[PDB]
RNA sequence: GUCUACGGCCAUACCACCCUGAACGCGCCCGAUCUCGUCUGAUCUCGGAAGCUAAGCAGGGUCGGGCCUGGUUAGUACUUGGAUGGGAGACCGCCUGGGAAUACCGGGUGCUGUAGGCUU
RNA sequence: ACAGAAACCUCCCGUGGAGCAGAAGGGCAAAAGCUCGCUUGAUCUUGAUUUUCAGUACGAAUACAGACCGUGAAAGCGGG
RNA sequence: UCUUGGGGCCGAAACGAUCUCAACCUAUUCUCAAACUUUAAAUGGGUAAGAAGCCCGGCUCGCUGGUGUGGAGCCGGGCG
């Protein structure tokens, strides 16, 4: 069997980049975390403090506490047929504001906009997205040049 | 015309007196060096224990005391004096420093008193120009570059036009 | 039946074999449709078929 | 002394070097791996004759050791002692165990090192022989000859390459006019027209 | 032969430092520590008062950390002395009093704070530390940036810091490291360190090496003599800039000119000219070997 | 055009060598009474202002090494899902989708925040 | 100088190719290493959390909170 | 290639000459890794895709504090 190691398998995992060791840029303390925070979790071997378990290594959470150094932070995690919300205190050198809602918080402000404007306008615009369609029909013009021929080439052994 | 700032000096000469064993020897020796220099000298340990040469790990072996100023130019000349200001080309290194060797201390003017003895001593001369400090210092510090630096042949050129030596060969 | 195919054919609603849907296409649903590639036939039908 | 070579013919282990994990491995049966007139110009020697594997498997230490003697007598007797230069390409570090049997059975079963193997790849070349041009049916002969030493399925391929270069015969004659090639030895090193400008000077005069 | 060792390879596996780090200008070490806020302050600003003596200069700064670099919000230089009545000596412990007393007044009056937070008026040379008063806006606390300077006692960066405090900046400090405390007795004189702000020693040096050598002293002391400060009226000389710096701390900045568009360096050589210029040198060389044939 | 103090990202910024640097800066630099520290005022600390861009530093250059970024390698290698496909096997082809990395070839060589200077 | 392959002194290069008690892996360069100065955060105390997990115990570990303290010029850091 | 060695080899003999084969160094070259790696897939693992949202005005605080600053909570209102 495996050991119950705390660290076990994460010789890739908490190593630091190719050339990008040494001091951590300080804009990595910088950082504002508030509560309700998405967080992304991606532990750093540099720092030994605070830092998660490799489970927590990739998933992202919400921020539910700030201290001093670190936020508490309840990430889901599966056990066997069960999800639970875990609650974990990580140092902030170990996260990083998640994009994923950006994109969101984005579209709220250009749909909040465009409800608002179109509405003043008396029309309708789309606001919800929706999957790429199928192509639409169209031309293409051949500028009087015959398409090239193509054809299969012949076997050659370039042992 | 060559520029005032690219002028040689002497940083600083290095006298050395590797006893070889600690004991009365090494303090007596330490004493040889306070009256050539008149400043206190400051004693080596041995890096390694070496059974051939009879030392032993943080054993004190050594006394050496750096010299500076004009006084590095007054001891430098009793020296130079003893060697009939004679080097070979060899006695040169490649950064642009130099050094020789003294088998009698009495010989640099250091009236003999019978509680001390006799002793040789070693004669290393640093050389360099202004701003040489810059790879020294904690704040900023820099490699002076190049064409700032002193070769073999311009130590050797400014041995003899300072004091006027032989370069013999080999 | 994989888990994966099972749990696509339940949405197009083909639960059982020779059961029929039609199916609006797009970048979502053509997707699906090839995960369940073995076990679907499909095109595209004509005025008369509908 | 060995087990027959169907028992280790095909690559069923990751590979297992010899390493600071794998130690006590007894030495290859193949130590020579270049023979005949190795100092040869790369000019002297345009044609190179290929042994291609046309099959994933593992080709032991011993049937390299053979074939390399199989092919190079060959050689000798009908291009003569410096008439040619051969190179076997395939280096015997995958290690290869056994279990040594009579008694506890399948207790404790992994084992200890027996022999060394070369893992060749479908399309792999096996050994190249270069000589002169009109020996040409000299070499095929002597690699065919050499087939019969390893398992599995070999093709004999004369190479479109200069000798032992990477560089296509039909234009290596031009390349070495224009001094995009210097012949080095064996081979030839290729020139950019790239690095400092005093390279070229150098070349150039 | 020995390997080369800065070989590609040697390059090739290189990290550098950071800039300012390559540079030998900012300790990291000490920055994390002196900028970094507690998550739990969130937006809250932490001041600090950087203090940098140059060869002739010293410039004195308040800062805080962002993430695109610091906000300096405010600073002090001493080449502003002379506007002060401060002609030499812009260097000395002096020097390093009245530009942090310059700062924290020009702070204060940014603030509108200088009227409530005077200080110590009267400079005593002693520990002193400004307490905030109930009703009022707080005392501003900022934090000493001694960058890479060895803080032994002494050290001009306290003479800045002594400056600062008694114009009623909030900083935490001791007196161990002012010219003044006595490592044998572990006692600290606060009359010798009244000296140094008011540049006695100074003084006492002028006076002694008149009385020692009149070469000495020119050379040692050209510029004073050019300015006519006497080792008599530099005690008094101080006084009046702390007044004077009291009475007006605001900085009129200079006011900026339009210029004649001029470059005082090549630019880069572009492609083409750089591509041309390898052809010229090749027809340079073939052109001279075959004039040598 | 540019610098100084403090920075963010942390080589497009590094390394090597060469050329040029107006003004202000930053420096080298000159001393050891005081504060302070040394075997040594070299460093550190302090007091200065005779000299110099020699150096650091800045800008530029090199068919430069590195680094950054494209092309090729290549729809290749590998790969998800499929077959009562082939083949004694080893393995391979096809169907449905995803899709690399060297060598080799080209291009680039710091951007920028706050505050304060210089530059008719 | 004695002094040699190896003693000690000097200059230069040096991305860590050393060291960090130990197995290995990770981490680390004005430091986490080496040397000094001062010290006992290896102290007193309630809860929360993580790891194994049944989401039990132990063990170990992580953020805090309250006291007393050390250190530093200070920011801070330290309850092995 | 002298920075070291073995063979030689001319000698009065030395780093003098002469070669010659190795170690060294510099660009190349064949072949590799479960306990190597600069690169780096496919398949895969989290998260988000709104009313528990968004945007306004105010109030509480013993927490934080140059600042009516920050942060949290609470109350009222408008947006489908
Ligand atoms: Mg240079
Ligand atoms: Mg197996
Ligand atoms: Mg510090
Ligand atoms: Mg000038
Ligand atoms: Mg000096
Ligand atoms: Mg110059
Ligand atoms: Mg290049
Ligand atoms: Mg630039
Ligand atoms: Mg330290
Ligand atoms: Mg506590």
């Amino acid at each position: 069997t495996n050991t119950k190691g705390k660290r076990r398998g994460t010789r890739y995992m908490f190593s630091r980049p190719f050339r990008k060791h040494g001091v951590v840029p300080l804009a990595t303390y910088m950082r504002i975390y508030k509560k309700g925070d998405i967080v992304d979790i991606k532990g750093m071997g540099t720092v030994q403090k605070g830092m998660p378990h490799k489970c927590y290594h990739g998933k992202t959470g919400r921020v539910y506490n700030v201290t001093q150094h670190a936020v508490g932070i309840v990430v889901n995690k599966q056990v066997k047929g069960k999800i639970l919300a875990k609650r974990i205190n990580v140092r902030i050198e170990h996260i990083k504001h998640s994009k994923s809602r950006d994109s969101f918080l984005k579209r709220v402000k250009e749909n909040d906009q465009k409800k608002k404007e179109a509405k003043e306008k008396g029309t309708w615009v789309q606001l919800k997205r929706q999957p790429a369609p199928p192509r639409e029909a169209h031309f293409v013009r051949t500028n009087g040049k015959e398409p090239e021929l193509l054809e299969p080439i012949p076997y050659e052994f370039m042992a | 015309k060559e520029n005032p700032m690219r002028e040689l000096r002497i940083r600083k000469l290095c006298l050395n007196i590797c006893v070889g064993e600690s004991g009365d020897r090494l303090t007596r020796a330490a004493k040889v060096l306070e009256q050539l220099t008149g400043q206190t000298p400051v004693f080596s340990k041995a890096r390694y224990t070496v059974r051939s040469f009879g030392i032993r790990r943080n054993e004190k072996i050594a006394v050496h005391c750096t010299v500076r100023g004009a006084k590095a130019e007054e001891i430098l000349e009793k020296g130079l004096k003893v060697r009939e200001y004679e080097l070979r080309k060899n006695n040169f290194s490649d950064t642009g420093n130099f050094g020789f060797g003294i088998q009698e201390h009495i010989d640099l003017g250091i009236k003999y008193d019978p509680s001390i003895g006799i002793y040789g001593l070693d004669f290393y001369v640093v050389l360099g120009r202004p701003g040489f400090s810059i790879a020294d210092k904690k704040r900023r510090t820099g490699c002076i570059g190049a064409k700032h630096r002193i070769s073999k042949e311009e130590a050797m050129r400014w041995f003899q036009q300072k004091y006027d030596g032989i370069i013999l060969p080999g | 039946v994989s888990p994966k195919v099972r749990k696509v054919l339940q949405l197009l609603r083909l639960r059982q074999i020779f059961n029929g849907t039609f199916v609006k296409l797009n970048k979502a649903s053509i997707n699906m449709l090839r995960i369940v590639e073995p076990y679907i036939a499909w095109g595209y039908p004509n005025l008369k078929s509908v | 002394g060995r087990r027959p070579a169907r028992c280790y013919r095909y690559c069923k282990n990751k590979p297992y070097p010899k390493s600071r994990f794998c130690r006590g491995v007894p030495d290859a049966k193949i130590r020579i791996f270049d023979l005949g007139r190795k100092k040869a110009k790369v000019d002297e020697f345009p044609l190179c004759g290929h042994m291609v594997s046309d099959e994933y498997e593992q080709l032991s230490s011993e049937a390299l050791e053979a074939a390399r003697i199989c092919a190079n007598k060959y050689m000798v007797k009908s291009c003569g002692k410096d008439g040619f230069h051969i190179r076997v390409r395939l280096h015997p570090f995958h290690v290869i165990r056994i279990n040594k049997m009579l008694q506890t059975g399948m207790r404790g079963a992994f084992g200890k090192p027996q022999g060394t193997v070369a893992r060749v790849h479908i399309g792999q070349v096996i050994m190249s022989i270069r000589t002169k041009l009109q020996n040409k049916e000299h070499v095929v002969e002597a690699l065919r000859r050499a087939k019969f030493k390893f398992p599995g399925r070999q093709k004999i391929h004369i190479s479109k390459k200069w000798g032992f270069t990477k560089f296509n015969a039909d234009e290596f004659e031009d390349m070495v006019a224009e001094k995009r090639l210097i012949p080095d030895g064996c081979g030839v090193k290729y020139i950019p027209n790239r690095g400092p400008l005093d390279k070229w000077r150098a070349l150039h005069s | 032969f020995v390997k080369v060792v800065k070989n590609k390879a040697y390059f090739k596996r290189y990290q550098v430092k950071f800039r300012r780090r390559r540079e030998g200008k900012t300790d990291y070490y000490a920055r994390k520590r002196l900028v970094i806020q507690d998550k739990n302050k969130y937006n809250t600003p932490k001041y600090r008062m950087i203090v940098r003596v140059t060869n002739r200069d010293i410039i004195c700064q308040i800062a805080y950390a962002r993430i695109e670099g610091d906000m300096i919000v405010c600073a002090a230089y001493a080449h502003e002395l002379p506007k002060y009545g401060v002609k030499v000596g812009l260097t000395n412990y002096a020097a390093a009093y009245c530009t942090g007393l310059l700062l924290a007044r020009r702070l204060l009056n940014r603030f509108g704070m200088d009227k409530i937070y005077e200080g110590q008026v009267e400079v005593t040379g002693d520990e002193y530390n400004v307490e905030s008063i109930d009703g009022q806006p707080g005392a501003f606390t900022c934090y000493l940036d001694a960058g890479l300077a060895r803080t032994t006692t002494g050290n001009k960066v306290f003479g800045a810091l002594k400056g600062a405090v008694d114009g009623g900046l909030s900083i935490p400090h001791s007196t161990k490291r002012f010219p003044g405390y006595d490592s044998e007795s572990k006692e600290f004189n606060a009359e010798v360190h009244r000296k140094h702000i008011m540049g006695q020693n100074v003084a006492d040096y002028m006076r002694y090496l008149m009385e020692e050598d009149e070469d000495a002293y020119k050379k040692q002391f050209s510029q004073y003599i050019k300015n006519n400060v006497t080792p008599d009226m530099m005690e008094e000389m101080y006084k009046k800039a702390h007044a004077a710096i009291r009475e007006n701390p605001v900085y009129e900045k200079k006011p900026k000119r339009e210029v004649k568009k001029k470059r005082w360096n090549r630019p880069k050589m572009s492609l083409a000219q750089k591509k041309d210029r390898v052809a010229q040198k090749k027809a340079s060389f073939l052109r001279a070997q075959e004039r040598a044939a």
